[PDB]
DNA sequence: CTCGTAGAGTCCGTGTCA
C-alpha cells in the first residue's frame, strides 16, 4: 500500500491502521501454520533416502578429492575458506604461494 | 443514574458521545428460532412455510388428496431443570390436524367424502431456553449460525494455471438451494462447454438444442447480422458504418462516388468519420471478401429444393456463384469481429455433432447415467424434473434476488424454477464477459457470503423429513383402499422426529456450549463457521477464504479466530452487526445531512457499503455534527484515502464497531500487535471463575453489557423494594405503579445454587442487594459466577512487578508470592460426576450391597448399611464411595492355589469386586447423590429416603411460594380496603379470611375486591393440582437403557488451590507457568513495605510487541492510588464535606469526557457507600481506541501522590540491599487459565492392553502410555543408542510373552531382556498372507 | 467382542466375508439348479465385485456398510496409508514406564539433572520399588508391598530415593526435530506436578515455559542405562550435529 | 530424485514403508524378490538390534558366525 | 421384469438390490418348474407367492450378522406395528409395561427381544471431532493375565 | 513428394500426499 502506518505502538493506531496490520498477522499465522507442514515432509523424505548410510570403513584410501575455495559470491567473501575446510580431511599436500614448502 | 448504577460509578475515559448502544447481544440466535416457531397465517419463514411447500399431498392421479390446516405445539412434558436431570432432551409434542378428501371416479365433479383427523401425533420438537441453548441429552448444545455461498450465479476467472499459457478462461456456475448445480467453462480453443453440477464436459450448445431450439434460431438470438445484398450483380455488402470500427480493409472501400477507405490502409477514425456523417449505406464488395464469411440461416434452392449452404458452413466462391445463378437475393452471414465478437457459439456448432432436440436429450439420458438404453418419454421426464419440476429445483427469493440482480433486471422477485431466459442471458453474459465488457466477480465479498441461522436449518431438515413420509403416504394412498382408514395410519413419525433429532444432535455445528465462563457463552453462541453441510472442508480451501477482505469491516470481527489447523473459518461476528432480511450482513451507520451529521442511523449491506463516502469515527465534531477539518478521511471503494467535508454520505456510528465483544473487553487494544491480541482474546475466553470474583480495575465499559445479556445474572422485571432476601431467594414486592390491575402480587426470584457447568466448573449465584433496596426495572439483582455487582469480573488484580528474579521468571514463566494462596484467592470449585451401572450380566444381575469380599472395615465405615456414601463425607483417592460385586465362578485356580485352599480351607467367593471408587489423587466433599431405578425392581430403603426428602422438599417450597403470594394477595386487599373507609383496627385483630368477606361500596372498588377473592381460590387450587402433578412426577420409574438394572450417580466437590505448573496470563497475550511459591519476606518490597504480588520478566515485552500491558500497569497502579487514598481519608472519618470534593476533583479529572457526575446525588451516607465500595480502589474505563492518552495517565497519576514516571524504588528481600535503576510497579489484571497441572500430570508402569494389536492403550481414563512415534526413531538413530531403541520397540509394547519376562526379572533384581517378535509385525504377516500373497520367513 | 451394553463392535471384514460367502454359496446351489445363463452370468459378476472389494475396497463402487454411510475399510487400507498400519502401529507405538507433564524451570539445577515429581516417579518406578522392597525384607511378598506401596510410607519414600539415585531418565519435547530433542538427566525428586528443567537446555529443546508439556520414559535394562548415561547425558551433547558450535549458549 | 531414488532401494520392505504399498508389494510378489533385510530400517521394522552405533558390532560379529561352519 | 417389480419392496433389510432380484429369479424359477396348471391355481399368484417365500426367507436368513429364527422375527415385526400405532395415537409412546398389555406376552421376551434386535455397531466409527482414532482403538483385552499375578504364582 | 508410419507433445483422468 502507498500509505504507510505514520503511528506507533508507544502513540494509539486507528481503526484502518489496526485493520490494515490485521491483515498483515494473519496472512503470517497462516503462513507459518503451513511451513510447519510442508517443513515436515520434506525432512521425512530426506531422512527416508538418507537412512542406510554408516561409516562402515577406517579408510578407502583414494587420491580422489574436490577443490574447496572461500566462496566469493561477486562482491565479497561470503565465507571463508577456514570456516569451510575446518574439520576435513586434506586430499593431498599444501605449498605455500611458493614452491617446496 | 439507575440504583445500581448509583451504587458504584465507574470512571469513564472517551471522548465520542455514544449515539447507539450495543444492542442486545443474542438477538440473533433467540429472534431466529422465534422466527422459526411463530404461529403465523401468511405462509412465511416457518413450518408453515415447510407445510405449503409439501403439502397438499395429490394421490398418484387417485384423486384422493390429503390436505393441511394447522400445526400446535404441545406443552413439553418435563420442566427444563428436570430434564437436564434425567438426561432427557427437552421437546415439545406436533400434532397436526389434516382433512383427508377422496373423489369419485366418474362422477360429476364432486368431493364424495372429506373426513378430518383428529390431530395426528408429527414428532416431538426439541425447544430453544430463554438464553439461546437447547437441552439435548441433560447437556446445553448450541447450534452455531453458519456462513456459506449465496445460491444464484457467479462468474470464475481461473486465470494462470489454464495451461500455463494465461488463456484467463471465465465460467459460469449456477447454484441452486436445492437442486442440481450448472456449470459453463470454456477451452482453449475458445469453445463454450457445460457441465452438470460434478460431471464430464458437453459441449453447451446441446442444452439450447435440448430446450428445442434450431441452429438458426440460435445463432439470431446470439450474432449481430450482415445482410449481402444481390443489387444489380455480384453480391455487395449492406454496411453498417461503425461496424468497421478497428478492422484493416481487404478492398477499395468506395461508395456513392467517393473513395473512403484506401486499398490496404486499415480504417482509421477519420474515414469512419468521413462515412458516418456522409451516411454511406450500401457498398460494391469484392467477391474474395465474401469468401471469408460465415452462412447464418440454410438457404436451399428455393425453386427446386436442394440446399445449397449449411448451417454453419463457411463461405467460399462457389456457394456464393451456386446462389446467384439460382437467384437468392439475400444472404445472411454473421458479424465475427475476432476482437470484440467472437466465434464462440459458431465453434461450438462446429464441433457441435448433435442437431435435433431428440438427440440431446438422448445424450443428456445417456451421460448422467451412462448403459441404461435410452426411451424418449424416459429423457424427457428426467430433464424436466431435472431443471422445471417445482419439487427438485427452487433457487429461492435470496437465489433469485441475486440471480436477477446479478442481471440487472428491474424485478427482484422471480419464479423458483429456471425459465429457458434464464440461461439464455446467462450465456450471453458470460461471453459478454469473455469479450472483456464486464467484470469477474470475487467469491469473497461478503455480499455474496450468507449466514443461515437455526431456524433455516431447523426447517431444511423438516423439509426432509416431510419429503419422505410423503413418498410414504403416496404409496399408502395409492395402491391401498380409501374410505376405511381414518388420516393417521399413512404418516409415519418415526422418521420426521429421527431427521430432526439427528441434526440436532450428531451435527459439525451442534456442538458442547462452552459455558466456563459468560464471556465464553456469549462468544460461542456468536460464533460463525464456514464448515458443516454445504460448506467448506478445512483441507480443500485454501488461502482465498481464510484472509481477512476489506470488507468486514464493521460487520465480522477481523481479531478473534483459533490459531489452528482451522484459523479463519470461525472467525466471530463484529458487536453491532445484525443480519439482513435476506439472510446477509448489515451494520449501521449514521447518516450525513450535507452539513450537519444526524443522529438517524441506517443499517447497510456490503453491496450498498461498497458506493458511498464514510467518514470514519475518529472525526472530531463541534456542537452540531460540523467537521473541524475541511480534509477527512474516509473510505469509498475499499480505499482510504481524504475527502473534502462536503462529500462524506455515513459516518462510522461509534468506535467499537470493528472487533467483537471478546476482543472489545482488552484494555488499550490501539497498543497491541494484532499476533497478541489474537492469543490474548482466545486464551481471555478460558478463563476460569475463581472462588471470590471482584472487579477489573481497567475496563471498557462492555462489562455491564455481557454481564446481563448472559443468562447467569438475576435482573429485575418490575423495579420495587426488596422485601425478603435469602441465600436461595429474593423477593420483591412490586411498585404501585407497575403492579398488573389484576392480580400483581409480588415477585420471587429463586437463584441457582453449586451445580456442575459442562466444563465441571461451579455456576452459583450470590443476592447483591439488601433488606429494603429499592430496584429498578432491568437491575442486577444477584452476581453469577465471575459477575461482582453486575459487572464482568473473570479473575483478579494484583500488583506486579517487572524485573528479573533468580531466574525464576526466566523464560514467560511467573513467580507468584505465598500471599495470594494465604488469602486464597485464586482457588477454584470444581463439580465432578461419578456414575455407577448395575446391569444384568449373564451369570445373573449385579448386587450394590455394602458386603464386598475382603475389604477391610476402615473403608466400610463411611458407607451407610445400603452401601452408599453418607451426604458429606470427606473422601480421597482409592476410598470406596459405593459398594458392587458381581457374579463369577468356575475359576479353576491353578493346583498349588487349591493346596492353599485345602490347607487353610478359604471358601472363595463366587463374587468379584467392582465398586465406583474414588479417582486417583482427588480429594473433596460428596454434596450430593441420585439412584435411578428401573421400573419393576425392588427399591433399596436409600432410594425411599431419598424420594421421601425429594417429596417433602417439592411440597415445602411450594407452600412456601403459595403462603407468600397469599401473604401479598392479602396486604394488596387490605390496600384496597382503606379506600372506602377505613378499617384496619376492626380488620387486624379479625382473622385474615374475615376480609375478603367483608363489604365496602357495590362499585368497581368491590369488583377489584371480588377479582382478588377469584385469584385466592384460584391459586388454591392451581397450587393443589401442581402440587399432585410433582408429586407424580418425583414418583413415576425412569426410563433406563436396555440391560442397566439401575443407576447411582455421585457429585463431588473438589477445592482446588493454585499450586506450582498452573498456567496464568494477562488480557494482552503474555502467558506463563507459576513456577515457584515463595514466601512473603522474599519478595521485593516497596519503601513503604507492601510486598508485590508477581514478579514478571520483562523481557518479554519488546520483543512481542503487545506494549499495552505497560500502559495498562500504570494506569492501574494510579488507580489503586486513588483508592488507598480515600481508603486513608476514610479510615480517620473525615466529613462528607472531604471525601465530596475529593471525590469530585477525581471524577473530573481534565475534560474531553463524557462523565458528567454529581453534585445531584444524595448528600451524605450513598456517598459512604460509594467510597466504601471504591476503597478498594476506583475503577477507570477506558473504550478500545477513543482511550485514555499518556498525559491523561501522568496527571491521574499525580493526582495520587506518585511518581509521574511510574517506577518505584524496591528492596530486594533477601539481602535488604536496594535495587539500582527503580521499576515499574503496579496493578494488573490477571486470569487463571482452565490449564491446571494436576489435570495434565499422567504416568503408567503397566497396565491395559488393545485387542487386536496388543499395544497398551492410548488416553488419560485409561492409563495409557505415550506415542513414541518415528521422529522419535529417528532422534534415537542419530545416537548409537540401539539397545535403548530395541527396548522401546519390543519389550516395553508389543511383544507380551518379553514384557512378561522383564516384569518377573525387573521385581527379582535383573537385569536382562529377551527381544522375541513385535506382535505388530506377525499382524502384518497373517494380514497379508490372508491375501493372495506367499510371505516367508527364509533362513541360510 | 460384547462391549459392555448388550452391543457389538466387529470390524467390516465380518460383513465382507459374510457377503462373499453368501454370493458363493448362492451360486453354487444356481449350478445345482442349472439356471439359464443371464443368472449365472450375473451371479459370477456380483461375486467378482465382493472379492475385489474384500481385497482393496476403493478402486470400484464403494461398497458402503450396514446403514453407516462410511465406506467400510478393506485390507488394502489397513496395511496401506499413513492412518492405517505399517507408518501408524509399527513406528508409532505406546511405550510403558512413560509420564507427560507440563514444564517449569527451577533454575538452581545443575547441567546434568532435572526436576521430577514424587507421584509420578513412584507410578513409573513401581516395579523397582517392588524389587528393593522385597531384597530388603521390609515386605514379606509382593502383594504386601502392593500394599505398603498405596500406603506410602516413608519406607516407600527411602526405598524410591535409593533406587533413583543413580538411575537415568530421558526427557522429550513432543516436535523432535533434531536428535537433542530426546535427552538423558538424571532424576531429582521435587514436590509439586510440575517437571523441573534446567534453564539452559530449553534453547536446545526448543521449549518455552507457557504451558509446553514434555514426556518422560525410563531406560529399562541395564545396557540401555549405559547408553544413556554414555552417549545420551545431556552433558555429552554440548555441540550441534548440524554445525560444529556450542547449542547451550546462554540465551 | 529423491522420492525415486528411494524407491529403487534394495528391500522391498523399505519401500512398502512409504510409498504406494499396493506398487511394491505387487512388484515383489511377482518379481519373488527376497529381502535380506540388510538395512537399517527393516531391522526396526522387524525389533532387533539396528546395525548402527552400539549395535553395529553386534551385526559385525554376527558376520563371521553368520554364513560359517 | 416381474421379479424386479416385486423386489423393490424389500428394499432395506440389509442387502444389496441385486441379491435380492436374484433370491426372486430363483424363487421364480422354482415355482415354474413346480408351477402346475392341471391343479386348478391362478398361474401368477403362484409365481408371486414362491418369489416371496424366498425373498422373504433369505432376507430372515442372511439379513443379520448373528441369524435369528424367524418367528424371532415375526414377534420384531409385531412389535414394531404395536410401537407405530400406540406411539402415533398416544403422542408420547408406549412403555414396555404398555406393550406387555397389548400382546398377551409376558414382556420378559418383550425385553429380550429388544436386546436382540441391537445391530453390531462397526469399529471404525469415528469418535467424536477427533478423526484420528476410531471405537476399535479403545476396546481392552481383558483375557491378559496381569503380570502381579504371574509374579505371584 | 506423398502415403504410411514413426515420434513428440499434449491432455485428461487417475493415483498421492496434508
Ligand atoms: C419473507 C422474505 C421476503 C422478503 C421481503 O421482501 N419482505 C418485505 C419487506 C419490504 N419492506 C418492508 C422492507 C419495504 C421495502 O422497501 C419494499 S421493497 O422490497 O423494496 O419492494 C423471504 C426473502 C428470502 C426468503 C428466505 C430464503 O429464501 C431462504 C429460505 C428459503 C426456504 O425455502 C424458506 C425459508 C427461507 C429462510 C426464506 C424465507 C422467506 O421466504 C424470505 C426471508
Ligand atoms: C408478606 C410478609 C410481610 C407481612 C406483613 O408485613 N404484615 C403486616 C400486617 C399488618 N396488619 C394487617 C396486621 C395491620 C397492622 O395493624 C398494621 S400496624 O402495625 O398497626 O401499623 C413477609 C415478610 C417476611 C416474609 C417471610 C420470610 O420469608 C420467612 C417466612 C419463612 C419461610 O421459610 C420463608 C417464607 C416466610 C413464610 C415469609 C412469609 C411472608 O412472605 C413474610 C412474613
Ligand atoms: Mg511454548
Amino acid at each position: 500500500i502507498e500509505t504507510p502506518i505514520t503511528a506507533n505502538f508507544r502513540e494509539g493506531l486507528n481503526v484502518l491502521q489496526y485493520f490494515i496490520s490485521t491483515h498483515g498477522a494473519r496472512k503470517g499465522l497462516a503462513d507459518t501454520a503451513l511451513k510447519t507442514a510442508n517443513s515436515g515432509y520434506l525432512t521425512r523424505r530426506l531422512v527416508d533416502v538418507a537412512q542406510d548410510l554408516v561409516v562402515t570403513e577406517d579408510d578407502c584410501g583414494t587420491h580422489e578429492g574436490i577443490m574447496m575455495t572461500p566462496v566469493i559470491e561477486g562482491g565479497d567473501v561470503k565465507e571463508p575458506l577456514r570456516d569451510r575446510v575446518l574439520g576435513r580431511v586434506t586430499a593431498e599436500d599444501v605449498l605455500k604461494p611458493g614452491t617446496a614448502d | 443514574y439507575s440504583y445500581t448504577e448509583k451504587k458504584r460509578i465507574r470512571k469513564d475515559f472517551g471522548k465520542r458521545p455514544q449515539v447507539l448502544d450495543v444492542p442486545y447481544l443474542l438477538s440473533i440466535q433467540l429472534d431466529s428460532f422465534q422466527k422459526f416457531i411463530e404461529q403465523d397465517p401468511e405462509g412465511q419463514y416457518g413450518l408453515e412455510a415447510a407445510f405449503r411447500s409439501v403439502f397438499p399431498i395429490q394421490s398418484y392421479s387417485g384423486n384422493s388428496e390429503l390436505q393441511y390446516v394447522s400445526y400446535r405445539l404441545g406443552e413439553p412434558v418435563f420442566d427444563v431443570q428436570e430434564c437436564q436431570i434425567r438426561g432427557v432432551t427437552y421437546s415439545a409434542p406436533l400434532r397436526v390436524k389434516l382433512r383427508l378428501v377422496i373423489y369419485e371416479r366418474e362422477a360429476p365433479e364432486g368431493t364424495v367424502k372429506d373426513i378430518k383427523e383428529q390431530e395426528v401425533y408429527m414428532g416431538e420438537i426439541p425447544l430453544m431456553t430463554d438464553n439461546g441453548t437447547f437441552v439435548i441429552n441433560g447437556t446445553e448444545r448450541v447450534i452455531v449460525s453458519q456462513l456459506h455461498r449465496s445460491p444464484g450465479v457467479f462468474f470464475d476467472s481461473d486465470k494462470g494455471k489454464t495451461h500455463s499459457s494465461g488463456k484467463v478462461l471465465y465460467n459460469a456456475r449456477i447454484i441452486p438451494y436445492r437442486g442440481s448445480w450448472l456449470d459453463f467453462e470454456f477451452d482453449p480453443k475458445d469453445n463454450l462447454f457445460v457441465r452438470i453440477d460434478r460431471r464430464r464436459k458437453l459441449p453447451a450448445t446441446i442444452i439450447l438444442r435440448a430446450l428445442n431450439y434450431t441452429t438458426e434460431q440460435i445463432l439470431d438470438l446470439f450474432f449481430e447480422k450482415v445482410i449481402f445484398e444481390i443489387r444489380d450483380n455480384k453480391l455487395q455488402m449492406e454496411l453498417v458504418p461503425e461496424r468497421l470500427r478497428g478492422e484493416t480493409a481487404s478492398f477499395d472501400i468506395e461508395a456513392n462516388g467517393k473513395v473512403y477507405v484506401e486499398k490496404g490502409r486499415r480504417i482509421t477514425a477519420r474515414h469512419i468519420r468521413q462515412l458516418e456523417k456522409d451516411d454511406v449505406k450500401l457498398i460494391e464488395v469484392p467477391v474474395e471478401y465474401i469468401a471469408g464469411k460465415v452462412v447464418a440461416k440454410d438457404y436451399i434452392d428455393e425453386s427446386t429444393g436442394e440446399l445449397i449452404c449449411a448451417a454453419n458452413m463457411e463461405l467460399s466462391l462457389d456457394l456464393l456463384a451456386k446462389l446467384s445463378q439460382s437467384g437468392h437475393k439475400r444472404i445472411e452471414t454473421l458479424f465475427t469481429n475476432d476482437l470484440d465478437h467472437g466465434p464462440y457459439i459458431s465453434e461450438t456448432l462446429r464441433v457441435d455433432p448433435t442437431n435435433d432436440r431428440l438427440s440431446a436429450l438422448v445424450e443428456i439420458y445417456r451421460m448422467m447415467r451412462p448403459g441404461e438404453p435410452p426411451t424418449r418419454e424416459a429423457a424427457e421426464s428426467l430433464f424436466e424434473n431435472l431443471f422445471f419440476s417445482e419439487d427438485r429445483y427452487d433457487l429461492s427469493a435470496v437465489g433469485r434476488m441475486k440471480f436477477n440482480r446479478s442481471l440487472l433486471r428491474e424485478e427482484i422477485e422471480g419464479s423458483g424454477i429456471l425459465s429457458k431466459d434464464d440461461i439464455i442471458d446467462v450465456m450471453k453474459k458470460l461471453i459478454d464477459i469473455r469479450n472483456g465488457k464486464g467484470e469477474v466477480d470475487d467469491i469473497d465479498h461478503l455480499g455474496n457470503r450468507r449466514i443461515r441461522s437455526v431456524g433455516e436449518m431447523a426447517e431444511n431438515q423438516f423439509r426432509v423429513g416431510l419429503v419422505r413420509v410423503e413418498r410414504a403416504v403416496k404409496e399408502r394412498l395409492s395402491l391401498g383402499d380409501l374410505d376405511t382408514l381414518m388420516p393417521q395410519d399413512m404418516i409415519n413419525a418415526k422418521p420426521i422426529s429421527a431427521a430432526v433429532k439427528e441434526f440436532f444432535g450428531s451435527s459439525q455445528l451442534s456442538q458442547f456450549m462452552d459455558q466456563n465462563n459468560p464471556l465464553s457463552e456469549i462468544t460461542h453462541k456468536r460464533r460463525i463457521s464456514a464448515l458443516g453441510p454445504g460448506g467448506l472442508t478445512r483441507e480443500r480451501a485454501g488461502f482465498e477464504v481464510r484472509d481477512v477482505h476489506p470488507t468486514h469491516y464493521g460487520r465480522v470481527c477481523p481479531i478473534e479466530t483459533p490459531e489452528g489447523p482451522n484459523i479463519g473459518l470461525i472467525n466471530s461476528l463484529s458487536v453491532y452487526a445484525q443480519t439482513n432480511e435476506y439472510g446477509f450482513l448489515e451494520t449501521p451507520y449514521r447518516k450525513v445531512t450535507d452539513g450537519v451529521v444526524t443522529d438517524e442511523i441506517h443499517y447497510l449491506s456490503a453491496i450498498e457499503e461498497g458506493n458511498y463516502v464514510i467518514a470514519q469515527a475518529n472525526s472530531n465534531l463541534d456542537e452540531e455534527g460540523h467537521f473541524v477539518e475541511d480534509l477527512v478521511t474516509c473510505r469509498s471503494k475499499g480505499e482510504s484515502s481524504l475527502f473534502s467535508r462536503d462529500q462524506v454520505d455515513y459516518m462510522d456510528v461509534s468506535t467499537q464497531q470493528v472487533v467483537s465483544v471478546g476482543a472489545s473487553l482488552i484494555p488499550f487494544l490501539e497498543h497491541d500487535d494484532a499476533n497478541r491480541a489474537l492469543m490474548g482474546a482466545n486464551m481471555q475466553r478460558q478463563a476460569v471463575p475463581t472462588l471470590r470474583a471482584d472487579k477489573p480495575l481497567v475496563g471498557t465499559g462492555m462489562e455491564r453489557a455481557v454481564a446481563v445479556d448472559s443468562g447467569v445474572t438475576a435482573v429485575a422485571k418490575r423495579g420495587g423494594v426488596v422485601q425478603y432476601v435469602d441465600a436461595s431467594r429474593i423477593v420483591i414486592k412490586v411498585n404501585e405503579d407497575e403492579m398488573y390491575p389484576g392480580e400483581a402480587g409480588i415477585d420471587i426470584y429463586n437463584l441457582t445454587k453449586y451445580t456442575r457447568s459442562n466444563q465441571n466448573t461451579c455456576i452459583n449465584q450470590m443476592p447483591c442487594v439488601s433488606l429494603g433496596e429499592p430496584v429498578e426495572r432491568g437491575d442486577v439483582l444477584a452476581d453469577g459466577p465471575s459477575t461482582d455487582l453486575g459487572e464482568l469480573a473473570l479473575g483478579q488484580n494484583m500488583r506486579v512487578a517487572f524485573m528479573p528474579w533468580n531466574g525464576y521468571n526466566f523464560e514467560d514463566s511467573i513467580l507468584v508470592s505465598e500471599r495470594v494462596v494465604q488469602e486464597d484467592r485464586f482457588t477454584t470449585i470444581h463439580i465432578q460426576e461419578l456414575a455407577c451401572v448395575s446391569r444384568d450380566t449373564k451369570l445373573g444381575p449385579e448386587e450394590i450391597t455394602a458386603d464386598i469380599p475382603n475389604v477391610g472395615e476402615a473403608a466400610l465405615s463411611k458407607l451407610d448399611e445400603s452401601g452408599i456414601v453418607y451426604i458429606g463425607a470427606e473422601v480421597t483417592g482409592g476410598d470406596i464411595l459405593v459398594g458392587k460385586v458381581t457374579p463369577k465362578g468356575e475359576t479353576q485356580l491353578t493346583p498349588e492355589e487349591k493346596l492353599l485352599r485345602a490347607i487353610f480351607g478359604e471358601k472363595a467367593s463366587d463374587v468379584k469386586d467392582s465398586s465406583l471408587r474414588v479417582p486417583n489423587g482427588v480429594s473433596g466433599t460428596v454434596i450430593d447423590v441420585q439412584v435411578f431405578t428401573r421400573d419393576g425392581v425392588e427399591k433399596d430403603k436409600r432410594a425411599l429416603e431419598i424420594e421421601e426428602m425429594q417429596l417433602k422438599q417439592a411440597k415445602k417450597d411450594l407452600s412456601e411460594e403459595l403462603q407468600i403470594l397469599e401473604a401479598g394477595l392479602f396486604s394488596r386487599i387490605r390496600a384496597v380496603l382503606v379506600a372506602g373507609g377505613v378499617e384496619a383496627e376492626k380488620l387486624d385483630k379479625l382473622p385474615r379470611d374475615r376480609w375478603l368477606e367483608l363489604g365496602l361500596t357495590d362499585e368497581e372498588k368491590q369488583n377489584q375486591l371480588e377479582q382478588l377473592a377469584e385469584q385466592y381460590d384460584e391459586l388454591k387450587h392451581e397450587f393443589e393440582k401442581k402440587l399432585e402433578a410433582k408429586r407424580r412426577k418425583i414418583t413415576q420409574g425412569d426410563d433406563l437403557a436396555p440391560g442397566v438394572l439401575k443407576i447411582v450417580k455421585v457429585y463431588l466437590a473438589v477445592k482446588r488451590r493454585i499450586q506450582p505448573g498452573d498456567k496464568m496470563a494477562g488480557r494482552h497475550g503474555n502467558k506463563g507457568v507459576i513456577s515457584k511459591i515463595n514466601p512473603i519476606e522474599d519478595m521485593p518490597y516497596d519503601e513503604n513495605g507492601t510486598p508485590v504480588d508477581i514478579v514478571l520478566n520483562p523481557l518479554g515485552v519488546p520483543s512481542r510487541m503487545n506494549i499495552g500491558q505497560i500502559l495498562e500497569t500504570h494506569l492501574g497502579m494510579a488507580a489503586k492510588g486513588i483508592g488507598d487514598k480515600i481508603n486513608a481519608m476514610l479510615k480517620q472519618q473525615q466529613e462528607v464535606a472531604k471525601l465530596r470534593e475529593f471525590i469530585q476533583r477525581a471524577y473530573d479529572l481534565g475534560a474531553d469526557v463524557r462523565q458528567k457526575v454529581d453534585l445531584s446525588t444524595f448528600s451524605d451516607e450513598e456517598v459512604m457507600r460509594l467510597a466504601e465500595n471504591l476503597r478498594k480502589g476506583m475503577p477507570i474505563a477506558t473504550p478500545v481506541f477513543d482511550g485514555a492518552k499518556e498525559a491523561e495517565i501522568k496527571e491521574l497519576l499525580k493526582l495520587g501522590d506518585l511518581p509521574t514516571s511510574g517506577q518505584i524504588r524496591l528492596y530486594d528481600g533477601r539481602t535488604g540491599e536496594q535495587f539500582e535503576r527503580p521499576v515499574t510497579v503496579g496493578y494488573m489484571y490477571m486470569l487463571k487459565l482452565n490449564h491446571l497441572v494436576d489435570d495434565k500430570m499422567h504416568a503408567r508402569s503397566t497396565g491395559s492392553y488393545s485387542l487386536v494389536t496388543q499395544q497398551p492403550l492410548g488416553g488419560k481414563a485409561q492409563f495409557g502410555g505415550q506415542r513414541f512415534g518415528e521422529m522419535e526413531v529417528w532422534a534415537l538413530e542419530a545416537y548409537g543408542a540401539a539397545y535403548t531403541l530395541q527396548e522401546m520397540l519390543t519389550v516395553k509394547s508389543d511383544d507380551v510373552n518379553g514384557r512378561t519376562k522383564m516384569y518377573k526379572n525387573i521385581v527379582d533384581g535383573n537385569h536382562q531382556m529377551e527381544p522375541g517378535m513385535p506382535e505388530s509385525f506377525n499382524v502384518l504377516l497373517k494380514e497379508i498372507r490372508s491375501l493372495g500373497i506367499n510371505i516367508e520367513l527364509e533362513d541360510e | 467382542v460384547p462391549l459392555d451394553g448388550g452391543r457389538f463392535a466387529t470390524s467390516d471384514l465380518n460383513d465382507l466375508y459374510r457377503r462373499v460367502i453368501n454370493r458363493n454359496n448362492r451360486l453354487k446351489r444356481l449350478l445345482d439348479l442349472a439356471a439359464p445363463d443371464i443368472i449365472v452370468r450375473n451371479e459370477k459378476r456380483m461375486l467378482q465385485e465382493a472379492v475385489d472389494a474384500l481385497l482393496d475396497n476403493g478402486r470400484r463402487g464403494r461398497a458402503i456398510t450396514g446403514s453407516n454411510k462410511r465406506p467400510l475399510k478393506s485390507l488394502a487400507d489397513m496395511i496401506k496409508g499413513k492412518q492405517g498400519r505399517f507408518r501408524q502401529n509399527l513406528l508409532g507405538k505406546r511405550v510403558d514406564y512413560s509420564g507427560r507433564s507440563v514444564i517449569t524451570v527451577g533454575p538452581y539445577l545443575r547441567l546434568h539433572q532435572c526436576g521430577l515429581p514424587k507421584k509420578m516417579a513412584l507410578e513409573l518406578f513401581k516395579p523397582f520399588i517392588y524389587g528393593k522392597l522385597e531384597l530388603r525384607g521390609l515386605a514379606t511378598t509382593i502383594k504386601a508391598a502392593k500394599k505398603m506401596v498405596e500406603r506410602e510410607e516413608a519406607v516407600v519414600w527411602d526405598i524410591l530415593d535409593e533406587v533413583i539415585r543413580e538411575h537415568p531418565v530421558l526427557l522429550n519435547r513432543a516436535p523432535t526435530l533434531h536428535r537433542l530433542g530426546i535427552q538423558a538427566f538424571e532424576p531429582v525428586l521435587i514436590e509439586g506436578k510440575a517437571i523441573q528443567l534446567h534453564p539452559l537446555v530449553c534453547a536446545a529443546y526448543n521449549a518455552d515455559f507457557d504451558g509446553d508439556q514434555m514426556a518422560v520414559h525410563v531406560p529399562l535394562t541395564l545396557e540401555a542405562q549405559l547408553e544413556a548415561r554414555a552417549l545420551m547425558m545431556s552433558t555429552n551433547n554440548i555441540l550441534s550435529p548440524a554445525n560444529g558450535e556450542p547449542i547451550i549458549v546462554p540465551s | 530424485g529423491i522420492t525415486k531414488a528411494s524407491l529403487a532401494t534394495e528391500s522391498f520392505i523399505s519401500a512398502a514403508s512409504f510409498q504406494e504399498t499396493t506398487r511394491v508389494l505387487t512388484e515383489a510378489a511377482v518379481a519373488g524378490k527376497r529381502d535380506e533385510l540388510r538395512g537399517l530400517k527393516e531391522n526396526v521394522i522387524v525389533g532387533r538390534l539396528i546395525p548402527a552405533g552400539t549395535g553395529y558390532a553386534y551385526h559385525q560379529d554376527r558376520m563371521r558366525r553368520r554364513a560359517a561352519g | 421384469r416381474l421379479v424386479i417389480s416385486i423386489a423393490k419392496k424389500y428394499t432395506n433389510r440389509g442387502l444389496q438390490f441385486l441379491d435380492l432380484i436374484q433370491e426372486g429369479n430363483i424363487g421364480l424359477m422354482k415355482a415354474v418348474d413346480k408351477f402346475e396348471y392341471r391343479r386348478g391355481y391362478k398361474f401368477s399368484t403362484y409365481a408371486t407367492w414362491w418369489i416371496r417365500q424366498a425373498i422373504t426367507r433369505s432376507i430372515a436368513d442372511q439379513a443379520r450378522t448373528i441369524r435369528i429364527p424367524v418367528h424371532m422375527i415375526e414377534t420384531i415385526n409385531k412389535l414394531n406395528r404395536i410401537s407405530r400405532q400406540m406411539l402415533q395415537e398416544m403422542g408420547r409412546e408406549p412403555t414396555p409395561e404398555e406393550l406387555a398389555e397389548r400382546m398377551l406376552m409376558p414382556e420378559d421376551k418383550i425385553r429380550k427381544v429388544l436386546k436382540i434386535a441391537k445391530e453390531p455397531i462397526s469399529m471404525e466409527t469415528p469418535i467424536g471431532d477427533d478423526e484420528d482414532s476410531h471405537l476399535g482403538d479403545f476396546i481392552e483385552d481383558t483375557t491378559l493375565e496381569l503380570p502381579l499375578d504371574s509374579a505371584t504364582t
